[PDB]
RNA sequence: CGGGGGAUAAGCUCCGUGCGUCGAGAGGGAAACAGCCCAGAUCGCCGGCUAAGGCCCCUAAGCGUGUGCUAAGUGGAAAAGG
RNA sequence: UGGUUUGGCACCUCGAUGUCGGCUCGUCGCAUCCUGGGGCUGGAGCAGGUCCCAAGGGUUGGGCUGUUCGCCCAUUAAAGCG
RNA sequence: CAGGAUAACCGCUGAAAGCAUCUAAGCGGGAAACCUCUUCCAAGACCAGGCUUCUCACCCUCUAGGAGGGAUAAGGCCCCCC
């Protein structure tokens, strides 16, 4: 129904289309993964499949997680996530212990990307929210970049909870939809995605089959 | 009242059964069900007729008596004979044709328009400019007739569209 | 002096009320009075003396008039322009028990005594309940002629 | 759809009916057709 | 306005017999 | 408290007080309350006495 | 209550009334509300009888009794007119 | 009906209620500018006149007067009223 | 995009009231308006949710009613390079 696969962001690079075009792409290493658990309606109340990724030494992991993985019947891994399906026929396809690779996708099929944004740190209003400052000369009094008026006078007499103003930004989940896929390399198990995707070098990223149009 | 007083006749070739308030009728054309309003009771005459009686002469009873009588008459006549309607199309370059259970219209739009045929009804076409629709339930027949009629906007100038058998449309002439 | 309740003289009980073809006002009044324990002769306002109650088959509640579409339950999240509304028909369609829960909550004092009291009520939608192990006693709404 | 607080049978062919609490008159002549509100 | 009509109309409660200070 | 006890014993408070007045027993609300919390049998006896002393029809124009 | 000034407007102003109240007045009644209704505080009592208003629960007392009207949440905002 | 302009009353604030536009930043109503859906025409069609429902989004940049108001210069769907 | 129920409007079957009528019983169509459908937060939601794995055992004291103190496993924290 809706296929999915984990991976990691690597960097940027160019590729030239057969029609002699130019299109920047991103390199994503969708490494092999394993299935550790399956969620069924009568057991949990929904349908989804659990995945795992990453190579870690056995002594790193903690004992409860090690025991869970041993009961599942696979070696330890670093990260774990799940894909939420919509029916029972689809989940019937997946079984515990199965191995998935990047081949599952085909070129020309639009997908979605999920990840975390950058860390920008505390920032001013004009930068975080794109306010417009005021005159930098002709009689300023050190109000070059501060917003200014904030609300009414005695009616109602508050700040109208939800007003847009200064505060920290970034470091949150962000997703983009219907991104074109250019080429797939089997031996290297890497993806070439047109455009730019969120995240940082050596970060975590999960890609899913397109919903809007796919 | 005045219209509900007369018992509904029943022909020999129709079966009638009563189960409390619910009523079902079996005939050559098929069978149908019905639920009756509780304020009014229904009785069957031994002389092959149906009698509907009202307990009191207030407004609701006076209204429902005639409704029940006429509805019973309509359903019995429908199950006995049925209902059919004929349609005709006027204009230039207007056509219609039958494709299985589905029917398509050509009113001159850029793209063709198709109408699906729900259950219990059938469409019959004898000429490219005239067709007919048949069914058992008068309400369904009328609904489908209105839906087919409303395909094209009224045209009081050239009369292009679909018109009933005896239906006459007002026409006004534009000098300019 | 007048009698007062001691540390451990209070005793509770289990009650169940059906809601098949009954009027919401009567059901709410009966539930409120039972919760408060006005019937028990050991009433004292300062300490609760209520009794457990179970309500079953909430979806069959009958309401007179056109209230199915002309009565509206309102609530507001808090941000500006966040006042959105729902109708009783959709409320029953989606959450059967919400209407009765809200009615009983409104039918009781809004102080913290009542806030603690509302813990005393459990309301269900289906004709069954997993609380059969405590042997609830059936109850019926009745009028005392005078 | 002439909307006025008051309506009348402008010509003999106007007939008055009541719908959903609002009374309006229907007639063959559209000019003669109006509703109150 | 709306404010004025309320107090004068609210004076017609049978409790006060219809006569109240300040209309 | 008295109203609760009477309603439990299947008689209204107003009719109970009317019966007490008719029988001419002058005991006070505090006494009734204490007796009810203490002696349900005595409360029932008093209620029966009041019911017996009640007139025929409460709706009569008398 | 009977009047003048006013646009027969003001919670406006100026008069007369063996006229009420507040001002110098607690309680109860109408959600809150000095000028409206009942009612004039010597003090104590874990006692009875009542005015105004109320008796589905909030909140004490009637989901009182008998005869009639209401389809509009009219009940719980107003006029020429239809 | 609205209390939004010009007005009448002096009831709260002279041991202080700091003042017109502009800049930045909102929020709300509909008596609707477009965007949406209908109907009646002295509606060939494009295009017009009028009425009904509808508040999700948008509503430019310049010259002149401090100006509010107002006039003018070039496009877009519009350069909405409070 | 698609689906559900709606305002303005267009309807089918129909007595009161032998006729007629979109209605008082019923059944239908109909929009950036409303509800799901898009992204994010979210069990301090006190009804404090659900599926799993890990340890599930050593003492003392007051007076044996419980509580307090000390010593441990799972884990966590402090310091250190980033
Ligand atoms: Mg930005
Ligand atoms: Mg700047
Ligand atoms: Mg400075
Ligand atoms: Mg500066
Ligand atoms: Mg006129
Ligand atoms: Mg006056
Ligand atoms: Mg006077
Ligand atoms: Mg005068
Ligand atoms: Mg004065
Ligand atoms: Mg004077
Ligand atoms: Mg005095
Ligand atoms: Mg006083
Ligand atoms: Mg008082
Ligand atoms: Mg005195
Ligand atoms: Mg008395
Ligand atoms: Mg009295
Ligand atoms: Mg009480
Ligand atoms: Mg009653
Ligand atoms: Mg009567
Ligand atoms: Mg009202
Ligand atoms: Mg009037
Ligand atoms: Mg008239
Ligand atoms: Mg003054
Ligand atoms: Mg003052
Ligand atoms: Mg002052
Ligand atoms: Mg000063
Ligand atoms: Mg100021
Ligand atoms: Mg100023
Ligand atoms: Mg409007
Ligand atoms: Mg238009
Ligand atoms: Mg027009
Ligand atoms: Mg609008
Ligand atoms: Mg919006
Ligand atoms: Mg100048
Ligand atoms: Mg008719
Ligand atoms: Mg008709
Ligand atoms: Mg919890
Ligand atoms: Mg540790
Ligand atoms: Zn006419």
């Amino acid at each position: 129904a809706r296929k999915g696969i984990l991976g990691t962001k690597l960097g940027m690079t160019q590729v030239f289309d057969e029609n002699n075009k130019v299109v920047p792409v991103t390199v994503v290493k969708a490494g092999p993964n394993v299935v550790t658990r399956i969620r069924t309606t009568e057991r949990d109340g929904y349908s989804a499949v659990q995945l795992a990724y990453g190579e870690i030494s056995p002594r790193k992991v903690i004992k409860p997680v090690a025991g869970q993985f041993a009961a599942a019947g696979v070696n330890p891994r670093r990260h774990v996530a799940e894909l939420r399906l919509d029916d029972e026929a689809a989940v019937a396809e997946y079984e515990v212990g199965q191995e998935l690779t990047a081949e599952i996708f085909s070129d020309g099929a639009y997908v979605d990307v999920t990840g975390t944004s950058k860390g920008k740190g505390f920032a001013g209003t004009m930068k975080r929210h794109g306010f417009r400052g005021q005159g930098a000369a002709h009689g300023a009094q050190a109000v070059h970049r501060r917003p200014g008026s904030i609300g009414g006078c005695a009616t109602p007499g508050r700040v109208f909870k939800g007003t847009r103003m200064s505060g920290r930004m970034g470091n949150d989940r962000v997703t983009t939809q219907n991104l074109k896929v250019h080429k797939v390399d089997a031996e290297n198990g890497v993806l070439l995605i047109k455009g730019a995707i969120p995240g940082r070098n050596g970060g975590l990223v999960v890609v899913r089959s397109a919903i809007k149009r796919g | 009242s005045r219209i509900g007083k007369q018992p509904v006749p029943v022909p020999s070739g129709v079966d009638v059964t009563i189960n409390g308030q619910n009523l079902s009728v079996k005939g050559p054309k098929g069978t149908l069900t019905l639920d009756v309003a509780e304020p009014i009771s229904v009785s069957r005459a031994e002389d092959g007729a149906i009698v509907v009686t009202r307990p009191d002469d207030e407004r609701r009873s006076r209204s429902l008596h005639g409704l029940s009588r006429t509805l019973i008459a309509n359903l019995v006549t429908g199950v006995t004979e049925g209902y059919t309607q004929k349609m005709e199309i006027f204009g230039v370059g207007y056509r219609v044709q039958l494709k299985g259970q589905n029917l398509e219209f050509a009113l001159g739009y850029s793209h063709p328009v198709l109408i699906e045929a729900p259950e219990g009804i059938t469409f019959a076409v004898e000429s490219p400019t005239k067709f007919s629709v048949s069914g058992i339930d008068k309400q369904k027949v009328g609904q489908i007739s209105a839906v087919i009629r409303r395909l094209r906007r009224p045209d009081p100038y050239k009369g292009k569209g679909v018109r009933y058998e005896g239906e006459q449309i007002r026409r006004k002439v534009g000098k300019t | 002096p007048t009698y007062t309740p001691k540390a451990g003289d209070t005793t509770r009980s289990w009650y169940v009320i059906d809601a098949s073809d009954v009027v919401l006002g009567r059901l709410a009044s009966a539930a409120a009075t039972l919760l408060r324990g006005k019937h028990k002769p050991t009433f004292t306002p300062n300490v609760d003396g209520g009794d457990f109650v179970i309500v079953i088959n909430a979806d069959k509640i009958a309401v007179s008039g056109d209230k199915l579409t002309k009565k509206f339950a309102y609530r507001h999240s808090g941000y500006p322009g966040g006042l959105r509304k729902r109708t009783i028909g959709e409320l029953l369609e989606k959450h059967p028990t919400r209407v009765v829960e809200n009615a009983i909550i409104g039918m009781l004092p809004h102080n913290k005594l009542g806030r603690q009291i509302q813990k005393k009520l459990k309301v269900y939608a289906g004709p069954d309940h997993p609380h059969a192990a405590q042997q609830p006693i059936p109850f019926e709404i009745k009028q005392v002629a005078q | 759809m002439k909307v006025n607080p008051s309506v009348k049978p402008i010509c003999d062919k106007c007939r008055v009916i009541r719908r959903h609490g609002r009374v309006m008159v229907i007639c063959s002549d559209p000019r003669h057709k109006q509703r109150q509100g | 306005a709306k404010r004025g009509r309320k107090k004068r109309d609210r004076k017609h409660s049978k409790a006060n017999h219809g006569k109240r200070p300040n209309a | 408290r008295i109203n609760a006890a009477a309603r439990a014993n299947d008689i209204t408070y107003n009719r109970l007080i009317q019966g007490l007045k008719a029988a001419g027993v002058e005991v006070d609300r505090k006494n009734l309350a204490e007796l009810a919390v203490s002696d349900p049998a005595a409360f029932t006896a008093l209620v029966d006495v009041a019911r017996a002393a009640l007139p025929e029809d409460v709706n009569a124009p008398s």
